[PDB]
């Protein structure tokens, strides 16, 4: 966390870092964008 | 005349507390480079 590493999921890779979020995600979706269709926020697979 | 010119100020402040589209010169120039940002990100996720 807190740094800008290499990000390599299971459908999803990008730059960046890592920090606590504050929103909530519903159990029928993944990962989640913004309005100009970038990246925002992503959902570990192993914990939830 | 000076209260004529007293009244004359005070009407200014109840036309622009009311009426939001007194200001729609100033709001032309933001919305226009909004939608000029807006359409170069989106523009990305396109094939050509």
């Amino acid at each position: 966390k807190n740094k800008c590493v290499n990000f390599n999921f299971n459908g999803l890779t990008g730059t960046g870092v890592l920090t606590e979020s504050n929103k909530k995600f519903l159990p029928f979706q993944q990962f989640g964008r913004d309005i100009a269709d970038t990246t925002d926020a992503v959902r570990d697979p192993q914990t939830l | 005349i000076a209260n004529q010119f007293n009244s004359a100020i005070g009407k200014i402040q109840d036309s622009l507390s009311s009426t939001a589209s007194a200001l729609g010169k100033l709001q032309n120039v933001v919305n226009q480079n909004a939608q000029a940002l807006n359409t170069l990100v989106k523009q990305l996720s396109s094939n050509f």
